[PDB]
């Protein structure tokens, strides 16, 4: 089979770009989370300083919604493009359903966004 | 050649082979004879029977394109049941918007356009099937057109298409059409039917005959049985 | 071969290789036999069992009243041409309120094949048809290929190990239209025992038969209802 | 606003007053309301000028396609049928009565009715528009059958100019067209045929 | 039909059926399917050689192999 | 008809009239006004018969995928925005609807009213229909948080009787339905004639 | 202007016993003051335990009675199952309401045996309100018949009177016996009265003639 | 396969289609999920394989409910089950909402088949499903013919099955089932004999967090996700 | 058609053992006048049917053009099988449905006759979309003045022999030349029969002015 096209399958059974894709998120700086009884925390490292260069723009960890916050590991372009759509469903899910966004629904909905993009080439 | 493979792509010299794969299937096909009589235009195809199993009408190569025109077709059968339907459309249409039953010149044209657009698009392949387009009209007279897989029209007074076009269009040429009657001529259909048949090679065949003239008061209605009986006789009995 | 990529290409020897392959699908299928009388039109299939413990698979559909279908090839296939088929009917008892010629069904599903066969984009549909039907003028069986041509036929045997059904019909055509319904379905069968290799025989679980006539709706016979059909039948020759 | 086609054997005899009227005022005294569609095929239009001019156009420029890609002169019932069809399409939309007289080699002189539904009817005197009514009865009374051209000439210059005293709205000239084998020969009648 | 001449073939075998199926054969592979057929019938011990074993053959020689694959049944 | 809905410390309760009616005529007085959503949810129905069915059955399928979806049954607050939300798209297109949205969630007892004009509002009280005026003066007098379960039923088979009496369109047996924290029940259905005899006396 | 609606009359009627179900109907087309057709019976049998009772527009009533048709094959094929009267009755409501801005003039009764054998009616608006009933009557002459089934079969307004069950010979002397008096007040009601009875045998048809004025 | 593989759209010189044999390989990657058919109702058992302890159990979900009567068990991709598994649930409740009943185990099967079938039908939501799902279900309800339970595989092909395996293991499990199954099974003695026959096919111990076990029977609802008994039937074994 | 234009009067039609009887006033009125006196209403549709249309006469033209094209496009088939009157019936019906629910009806009342296997059919289709099958059938006015003469000649004698069945058409065609004013005295009578359908040419019925003496 072939590595090269997002929908073409492998003997084995597998789909090799999407998997190409994952290579990625290794190649970014670092990040962790915690489940904590009332202080769920994340942690990112690799700051980087660059001397000349400002640091409030490079933004790893960025909150989506008010009780959820969420920090990105890969592409640093691809991560806004997720963060600001995910943004955009919370603040919907409110006009749509009047209660805030649990978290497992933004996961949800960032897996689908996600996913959208796997199933056909030309993405 | 490599350059073969698009309908779209010339070759260096300036050719579609494309278009020219079509043609051949076409001549891979059975053959079909028609012939212009002074009264209309006569049809006979040398379907050929397989199998056995399969009904007699199985497989028509004849079709009715408007009550007045009639279609005979060589090639894939399924590439030409939709150009009957594409042609049974434009004269549908022509009643329709113009008022009065087609001019078998004027439809002639515009299914021969359809086949013609085939050709110069990569996404569809050019048509695989030749067919001859037979009309009687008062005002018009008799009319006969063949249209092939490139989508070319031009006027016959005898054409043939298939396997045996050339073995048949010289024993077409010997017969009087100018001046013989609709009626012997369907014999002499018969008759060149059975020579170019080859029978042997093909087994089995069964004849179809198609009738459109001032007999037929401008229909293209399938010879009555018998008449075609008598044809199969005079046939037979020429063979030996 | 490099003329064999697409349907839209012509080979260099003036064939089109994708139709023809898609023809090798339905050979893949299992055997299914149709014979009509001048009354009965009976389609009879052998269902086969992906595993032991899995029910037989569906090899006869319903389309209408009128309309019965079997299916060899793809399965997938079958159920979007059956869909069709089922749409084109239901409509004809809409719009026209008469049960839709068989005929003219049979040249609908042709028309539609022969669009995957011209044109580039879907794949030339790879299911082969045993229309049976009892219209105005009596009943019909037709067969369609992937190629868009669809036959008439008196009897007709599609699938793997067909030829030996095709044979039998073959030297058994002719006492076929003035045969019983009990007597059609025997032969049915009969040369479907044929396309099975030697060490299997028909079995209530492995037979599905199929009755549509003038006084009978296309009524689908599997299970026990197969049973009086299967029985009495003539010993399998040795 | 009055509108009249008569048929002799070798040809139509085509006529018509010269008014277009908003209200009560003349918009033009010298209107030609006869239209050539084809080189034999005249139209005489009534109603709208605005969608008369709109569809006489339309047709003139279908029929040229279909002669030229037919290669032969244009039938008149075709001419009619291209009328028909767009005024019955268009019913709602349009307000035009025409009428179809032609000479056509393979049925003859001929003339066609056009009412504003789009209703086609080949008819052996045809009057329409305003002044169609007031002149109803002379018709029926003065048409015989077999007239020749010269007492066709003069059955529609006296039927159009009768009306065209009793409506208002038709008056002016009345433009007379023949149309025969050998073509079309148009005459202006500066209000003659005084009764 | 001529290197099947000395085998014993059944009456029902249609060759004609077999000629469309093999298509783009060589001479030798037409042989090899009839050599072929016959040791399928003979590992059955059949007396005499159904189509359905001529069929088998054309697998064989095609090397292509044949089984239930689903998406299909 | 009649509708009447109260959050007292017991849970919520919820009784409907069982009347249709043609223009003048009664096309029935077995109607059921309340659609039990979930097992915890019930929504009340007046206005248009035809509108409040469908759109409840609505609201109720998109509960159901929403429990199945998310694991957890789905706000009142949320009920009451996906139903405003949907009648809102047909606004000025002659909808008629009045419903209120009541049952136990995990912030509490919740009672929510609907309108077809597109008014979501959450109160302690509500009564919607033809009869609602006359339910909320004897519902509104005898009205306590602190009502007996049994008190609390008694006053909402007097609210729906005596609105009855007044409103031609409300009519037939009054059906008591209890939403608390385990979920709905349905008290009992007392047709208003046998009511008549008991509370007039 | 073009009215898209007309008053063709018609009257049905249906009650449901424990075992059977009666679904009647007058056989008049009415249109305006004219009699368009002495003989157009409103009962259509959907199933063999469904018979549905259209009155109202009959252009209307011709179109719905092909779509339930069309649905109950369209189901019979994706189920395998023939719809049941309940499933029959909700797949009515969703049709009905989706015409909803242009409503079907149809006046619906749908009347059968249920799954367990039950006999049941459920009574429609035009878009869409059914509510299972033992006893309805719907169509021009609704409001004269209804009144008796509530006296009779449901024992309405009656004091010491035993509540005897509904037995089917009973049920057809009533049917006949509501129409009949319907005729005589009733412009739009008259000329033969066709009574289906859906027994677990099957679906019967009865016709009684009515006054033909 | 020697090209032709390129896609579903190109056919084999055999007739093979590629491609969609290829998704029927991507089940093989997925856990064994075992479901037997009986009388008193459908018994469904999977091997969870938890890929870390830090992980949570539920967020993995091999079993799920489709309604009430009806409970899936997925071998294949993940992302791929749950848009299968949202038609299901989609369509059960759509059928209520427009019939009034329970939707029958095969008619979801067939509902969901209809939507793995288009693998590349060029007319439906095009650039959507260009290739064939990955994902194998078998869906175990209790409907009005009685239990049933059916296996769909990527080509939209599905089946009743008395007892059957899917996902690596899923060979090996059906050779065991032949042995095992009877006609008269009792769910009970169904429930334990998939577990050990998932015991066998698993390298890791049948631990109760490495199996998860469900369950529907006439009697009651879905009660797919044994709590705690899923200890107590291993225990018991 | 919103508004009608040029509008064809009554439609008469009566079943006769062995097949049906269309009768239809050759005239065609722009409101009270009688701009066209020479048209025919009445069609023939296949072998076994016949179609006679009241109301615009443009909407019919189109209706005979779209009936006729199916017609030739089924002959062109040449499979055996052609419409029966009843089939024709159900398309006209559907036609005027789905033609009213865009609110853009055809305005025309049609009647359908055919003999097809030993059966008459006499078929009414409404601009709404009202279809029914009835023994006799009159359109426009005519249902007001002729079928009352029909109903009860059919209803004492249920079977009419064709030569009685035509007395009866031409009877109640002078009814309504005398009492309606857009008849005309000019009608055209189709008959269906295994025969096949012949439309008689322009005919007029004997009319009795004697009343006209005594005041
Ligand atoms: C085709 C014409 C030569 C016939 C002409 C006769 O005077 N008809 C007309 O002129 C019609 C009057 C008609 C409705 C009675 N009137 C008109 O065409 C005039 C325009 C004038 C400048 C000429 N008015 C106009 O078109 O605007 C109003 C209107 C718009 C559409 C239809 C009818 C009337
Ligand atoms: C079930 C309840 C919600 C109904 C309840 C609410 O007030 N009582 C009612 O009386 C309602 C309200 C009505 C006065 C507008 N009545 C109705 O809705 C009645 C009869 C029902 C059996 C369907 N229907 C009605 O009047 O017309 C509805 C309609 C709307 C559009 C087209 C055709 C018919």
């Amino acid at each position: 089979s072939y590595d090269r096209a997002i929908t073409v399958f492998s003997p084995d059974g597998h789909l090799f770009q999407v998997e190409y894709a994952q290579e990625a998120v290794k190649k970014g700086s670092t990040a962790v989370g915690v489940r904590g009884r009332d202080i769920v925390v994340l942690g990112v490292e690799k700051k980087s300083v660059a001397k000349l260069q400002d640091e409030r723009t490079v933004r790893k960890i960025c909150a989506l919604d008010d009780n959820v916050c969420m920090a990105f590991a890969g592409l640093t372009a691809d991560a806004r493009i997720v963060i600001n759509r995910a943004r955009v469903e919370c603040q919907s899910h409110r006009l749509t359903v009047e209660d805030p966004v649990t978290v497992e629904y933004i996961t949800r909905y960032i897996a689908s966004l996600k996913q959208r993009y796997t199933q056909s080439n030309g993405r | 050649t490599g350059y073969d493979l698009s309908a779209s792509t010339f070759s260096p010299d300036g050719r579609v082979f494309q278009v020219e794969y079509a043609m051949k299937a076409v001549e891979n096909s059975s053959t079909a004879i028609g012939i212009r009589c002074k009264d209309g235009v006569v049809f006979g195809v040398e379907k050929l029977v397989l199998s056995k199993l399969y009904e007699e009408g199985s497989n028509k190569r004849l079709f009715n394109v408007d009550r007045h025109v009639g279609m005979a077709v060589a090639g894939l059968l399924a590439d030409a049941r939709s150009l009957a339907d594409i042609a049974r459309e434009e004269a549908s249409n022509f009643r329709s918007n113009f008022g009065y039953n087609i001019p078998l010149k004027h439809l002639a044209d515009r299914v021969a356009m359809y086949v013609h657009a085939y050709t110069l698009y990569s996404a569809v392949r050019p048509f695989g099937c030749s067919f001859m387009l037979g009309s009687y009209s008062v005002n018009d007279g008799a009319q006969l057109y063949m249209i092939d897989p490139s989508g070319v029209s031009y006027g016959y007074w005898g054409c043939a298409i298939g396997k045996a076009r050339q073995a048949a269009k010289t024993e077409i040429e010997k017969l009087q059409m100018k001046e013989m009657t609709c009626r012997d001529i369907v014999k002499e259909v018969a008759k060149i039917i059975y020579i170019v048949h080859d029978e042997v090679k093909d087994k089995a065949f069964e004849l179809e005959l198609s009738w459109v003239g001032e007999l037929t008061n401008g229909r293209h209605e399938i010879v009555p049985k018998d008449i075609r009986e008598e044809a199969e006789k005079y046939a037979k009995e020429s063979l030996k | 071969n490099q003329y064999d990529n697409d349907v839209t290409v012509w080979s260099p020897q003036g064939r089109i290789h994708q139709i023809e392959y898609a023809m090798e699908a339905v050979k893949q299928g299992s055997a299914t036999v149709g014979l009509k009388s001048k009354t009965h039109a009976v389609l009879v299939a052998l269902k086969r069992a992906q595993s032991e413990l899995a029910a037989h698979q569906k090899k006869i559909l319903h389309v209408d009243n009128h309309i019965g279908i079997s299916i060899a090839g793809l399965t997938a296939d079958a159920r979007l041409l059956c869909n069709f088929m089922r749409q084109e009917c239901l409509d004809s008892r809409f719009v026209f309120d008469r049960p839709l010629p068989v005929s003219r069904l049979v040249s609908l599903i042709g028309s539609k094949t022969q669009i995957p066969t011209q044109r580039y984009g879907r794949r030339p549909y790879g299911v082969g048809l045993l229309i049976a039907g009892y219209d105005d003028m009596g009943p019909h069986i037709f067969q369609t290929c992937p190629s868009a041509n669809y036959f008439d036929c008196r009897a007709m045997s599609i699938g793997a190990r067909s030829q030996s059904a095709r044979t039998y019909l073959e030297r058994h055509m002719s006492e076929f239209m003035e045969c019983n319904l009990n007597e059609l379905v025997k032969h049915g069968l009969r040369a479907l025992r044929e396309t099975l290799p030697a060490e299997q025989d028909l079995t209530t679980k492995n037979v599905s038969i199929g009755i549509v006539g003038k006084d009978l709706e296309f009524t689908i016979y599997d299970d026990d209802d197969v049973s009086p059909f299967l029985e009495g039948l003539e010993e399998r020759p040795q | 606003t009055t509108i009249m086609a008569v048929q002799f054997d070798g040809g139509v005899v085509l006529g018509a007053d010269s008014r277009t009227t908003t209200g009560s005022y003349i918009a033009n005294r010298v209107t030609d309301k006869l239209t050539p569609i084809h080189d034999r095929i005249f139209c005489c239009r009534s109603g709208s000028a605005a969608d008369t001019q709109a569809v006489a156009d339309a047709v003139t420029y279908q029929l040229g396609f279909h002669s030229i890609e037919l290669n032969e002169p244009p039938l008149v019932h075709t001419a009619a049928s291209l009328f028909k069809e767009m005024c019955y399409r268009y019913r709602e939309d349009l307000m035009a009565g025409i009428i179809i007289a032609g000479w056509d080699p393979q049925e003859g002189g001929q003339v066609y009715s056009v009412p504003m539904g789009g209703m086609m009817v080949r008819q052996s005197f045809a009057i329409g528009g305003s002044g169609s009514s007031y002149i109803y009865g002379y018709v029926d009374a003065t048409y015989r059958e077999g007239m020749t051209k010269e007492e066709c000439l003069q059955f529609t210059a006296n039927a159009l100019a009768l009306a065209m005293e009793r409506d208002g709205s038709s008056g002016g000239v009345i433009r007379l067209a023949a149309i025969a084998e050998s073509g079309v020969e148009r005459q202006v009648l500066l209000g003659d045929q005084i009764p | 039909q001529i290197h099947s001449r000395k085998m014993n073939v059944s009456p029902d075998v249609n060759y004609e059926e077999l000629a469309r199926c093999t298509d783009d054969f060589n001479g030798a592979q037409c042989k090899a399917v009839c050599v072929e057929a016959g040791m399928i019938a003979l590992r059955r011990g059949a007396t005499e050689l159904t189509h359905e074993d001529y069929m088998e053959g054309i697998l064989e020689v095609q090397a292509k192999k044949k089984a239930n694959l689903q998406y299909y049944a | 008809t009649t509708t009447l809905a109260f959050k007292f410390r017991h849970g919520v309760i919820v009784a409907a009239d069982s009347r249709a009616t043609a223009g003048a005529y009664i096309a029935s007085q077995t109607v059921k006004k309340v659609i039990e959503i979930n097992p915890y949810l019930l929504g009340t129905m007046a206005g248009g018969a035809a509108d409040c069915s469908f759109w409840e059955r609505l609201l109720a399928r998109q509960c159901r995928i929403y429990e199945l979806r998310n694991k957890e049954r789905i706000s009142v607050a949320a009920a009451s925005k996906l139903l405003a939300n949907m009648v809102y798209q047909y606004k000025g297109m002659g909808l008629s609807m009045g419903t209120m949205i009541c049952g136990w969630d995990k912030r509490g007892p919740g009672l929510y009213y609907v309108d077809s004009e597109g008014n979501r509002i959450s109160g302690a009280t509500f009564s919607v229909g033809s009869g609602s005026v006359y339910a909320y003066g004897v519902m509104d007098r005898g009205y306590s948080y602190d009502l007996e379960v049994e008190q609390a039923y008694d006053l909402a088979r007097r609210a729906i009787y005596q609105a009855t009496y007044r409103d031609a369109y409300s009519g037939g047996a009054v059906n008591l339905y209890h939403v608390r924290e385990d979920g709905w029940i349905r008290v009992s259905s007392d047709n208003v004639a046998d009511l008549h005899e008991k509370y007039s006396g | 202007r073009f009215s898209p609606y007309v008053f063709n009359g018609g009257t049905i009627l249906a009650i449901a016993g424990e075992d059977f179900a009666i679904v009647a109907s007058d056989t008049r087309l009415s249109e305006g003051f004219s009699i368009h057709t002495r003989d157009s019976p409103k009962c259509y049998k959907l199933t063999d335990k469904t018979v549905i009772g259209c009155s109202g527009f009959h252009g209307d009533c011709l179109t719905l009675t092909k779509i339930i048709e069309a649905r109950l094959k369209m189901y019979k094929h994706s189920n395998n199952k023939a719809m049941t009267t309940g499933a029959i009755a909700a797949m009515l409501s969703t049709i009905l309401y989706s015409r909803r801005f242009f409503p079907y003039y149809v006046y619906n009764i749908i009347g059968g045996l249920d799954e367990e054998g039950k006999g049941a009616v459920y009574s429609f608006d035009p878009v869409g309100s059914y509510q299972r009933d033992s006893f309805k009557a719907g169509g021009s002459a609704s409001a004269m018949l209804q009144p008796l089934l509530d006296n009779q079969v449901g024992f309405k307004n009656m004091q010491n009177v035993e509540h005897v069950p509904l037995s089917l010979d009973r049920a057809m002397r009533l049917v006949k016996d509501v129409f009949i008096s319907a005729a005589e007040r009733d412009v739009y009601t008259g000329d033969a009265l066709r009574i289906c009875i859906v027994t677990k045998e099957g679906i019967r048809e009865e016709t009684v003639s009515l006054r033909k004025d | 396969r020697s090209e032709y593989d390129r896609g579903v759209n190109t056919f084999s010189p055999e007739g093979r289609l590629f491609q969609v044999e290829y998704a029927i390989e991507a089940i093989k990657l997925g856990s064994t999920a075992i479901g037997i058919q009986t009388s008193e109702g459908v018994c469904l058992a999977v091997e969870k394989r938890i890929t870390s302890p830090l992980m949570e159990p539920s967020s993995i979900e091999k079993i799920v409910e489709i309604d009430a009567h009806i409970g899936c068990a997925m071998s294949g991709l993940i992302a791929d089950a749950k848009t299968l598994i949202d038609k299901a649930r989609v369509e059960t409740q759509n059928h209520w909402f427009t019939y009034n009943e329970t939707m029958t185990v095969e008619s979801v099967t067939q509902a969901v088949s209809n939507l793995a079938l288009q693998f590349g039908e060029e007319d439906a939501d095009p650039g959507a499903m260009s290739r064939p799902f990955g994902v194998a279900l078998l869906f175990g309800g209790v409907d009005e013919k009685g239990p049933q339970l059916f296996h769909m595989d990527p080509s939209g092909t599905f089946v009743q099955c008395d007892a059957r395996a899917i996902g690596s293991a899923s060979e090996g499990a059906q050779s065991s089932l032949q042995e095992v199954y009877h006609k008269s099974m009792t769910l009970k003695e169904a429930i334990k004999s998939s577990l050990i026959i998932l015991k066998q096919v698993m390298e890791e111990k049948l631990n109760a967090t490495n199996i998860e076990l469900a369950t529907v029977q006439p009697g009651q609802n879905f009660h797919m996700f044994t709590k705690e008994e899923l200890e107590e039937v291993i225990k018991d074994i | 058609t919103q508004n009608p234009m040029v509008t064809g009067t009554s439609v008469l039609g009566v079943k006769f053992e062995g097949g049906v009887v269309i009768a239809a006033d050759m005239l065609g009125s722009y409101g009270s006048l009688a701009r066209f006196r020479n048209i025919s209403r009445i069609m023939r549709v296949n072998n076994s049917t016949m179609l006679g249309a009241s109301g615009d006469y443009a909407d019919f033209q189109y209706l005979k053009q779209v009936l006729g094209q199916m017609v030739i496009d089924e002959e062109l088939l040449g499979d055996g099988h052609s419409y029966s009157p009843r089939a024709i019936h159900s398309w006209l019906t559907r036609a005027m449905y789905s033609r009213r629910s865009k609110m853009n009806p055809l305005w025309n009342t049609m009647v359908i006759g055919g003999y097809a296997d030993g059966e008459s059919f006499l078929g009414y289709v409404d601009m709404l979309g009202v279809a029914y099958e009835a023994p006799s059938l009159a359109t426009g006015y005519g249902a007001y003045l002729a079928q009352p003469l029909l109903r009860e000649v059919l209803e004492k004698q249920p079977v009419l022999s064709q030569t009685e069945a035509r007395d009866l058409v031409e009877r109640c065609m002078r009814v309504l030349y005398y009492r309606d004013a857009r008849s005309y005295n000019r009608f055209q009578i189709a008959t269906v029969t295994e025969k096949g359908v012949e439309i008689e040419g322009p005919l007029s019925t004997e009319t009795n002015w004697d009343i006209a003496h005594m005041i």
